[PDB]
């Protein structure tokens, strides 16, 4: 997250880390929607190309962390995967539209002040609240920057960041990039002129992009960290898989799979 | 807090019910520091 800020404790309880077994390392971010389910980007799990096609037994998932590194004892929770499942028209060779993926646990994570899931939107509350202006958030702990000098140099947050940001006009994202955006994608992100700023950027992807609902007070997740040119640039916007469309996958593939 | 069940217990396992609802803020009527910032947003018309 670039021009972020620490989140406060139990801030976003449904966060979770993507970590690879060998070597041991953080991947990439996801979201807790039961005690068995776990929601991210499709491009964290295949990918090829840079290095990515894991298979269950190749990762694992942190979840209720605060700290990036700090091991936060008998407060953050380690699950094995029993399942992957990446959305059938994925296809990583042409394009990242439809950039989802499920995870299913082994076992059920216990839930506490620091681990609690987030809810899934309905249909009404998405076309209430997928407006242009309306701010959003987004968390997790990618990078801070572009580039850094190592060692030197951060990049990496010492803990979960988190920035709000506004949904942007469709027609505003297709006239930014030259690359192909789909239905499947929105994007946000403050405009060039607005003085303020944010961004997700690398190891940020499979986070969620929340909204609190005014209707019943309750968060949802609207969207998962998918791609962007660079981060927080001026005239460019991150873009993220836009959930309540790829929504109905997300149903086949649990009472199918679930148990 | 009128939110409607979407999945089966059985095969989504718990959760659902309670969903969204942070254990040290919305279960405490306790804020925190930015969320004013996103609700007043949402206007419409
Ligand atoms: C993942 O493995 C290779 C790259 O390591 C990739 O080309 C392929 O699509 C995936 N499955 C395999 C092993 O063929
Ligand atoms: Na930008």
């Amino acid at each position: 997250i670039v021009e972020g800020s620490d989140a406060e404790i139990g801030m976003s309880p449904w966060q979770v880390m993507l970590f690879r077994k060998s070597p041991q390392e953080l991947l990439c971010g996801a979201s807790l929607i039961s005690d068995r389910w776990v929601l991210t980007a499709a491009h964290c799990l295949l990918y090829p190309p840079w290095d990515k096609n894991f298979t269950e037994n190749d990762l694992l998932v942190r979840i209720g962390k605060h700290s990036r590194t700090r091991y936060e004892r008998n407060i953050e929770k380690i699950s094995m995967l029993e399942k992957i499942y990446i959305h059938p028209r994925y296809n990583w060779r042409e394009n990242l539209d439809r950039d989802i993926a499920l995870m299913k646990l082994k076992k059920p994570v216990a839930f506490s002040d620091y681990i609690h899931p987030v809810c899934l939107p309905d249909r009404e509350t998405a076309a209430s609240l997928l407006q242009a202006g309306y701010k959003g958030r987004v968390t997790g702990w990618g990078n801070l920057k572009e580039t850094w000098t190592a060692n030197v140099g951060k990049g990496q947050p010492s803990v979960l960041q988190v920035v709000n940001l506004p949904i942007v006009e469709r027609p505003v994202c297709k006239d930014s990039t030259r690359i192909r955006i789909t239905d499947n994608m929105f994007c946000a992100g403050y405009k060039p002129d607005e003085g303020k700023r944010g961004d997700a950027c690398e190891g940020d992807a499979g986070g969620p992009f929340v909204m609190k609902s005014p209707f019943n007070n309750r968060w949802y997740q609207m969207g998962i960290v998918s791609w962007g040119e660079g981060c927080d640039r001026d005239g460019k916007y991150g873009f993220y898989t836009h959930v309540f469309r790829l929504k109905k996958w997300i149903q086949k593939v649990i009472d199918q799979f679930g148990e | 807090s009128e939110y409607q069940t979407f999945f089966n217990p059985r095969t989504f396992g718990s959760g659902e019910a309670d969903c969204g609802l942070r254990p040290l803020f919305e279960k405490k009527s306790l804020e925190d520091k930015t969320e004013r910032e996103l609700l007043e947003s949402y206007i419409d018309g």
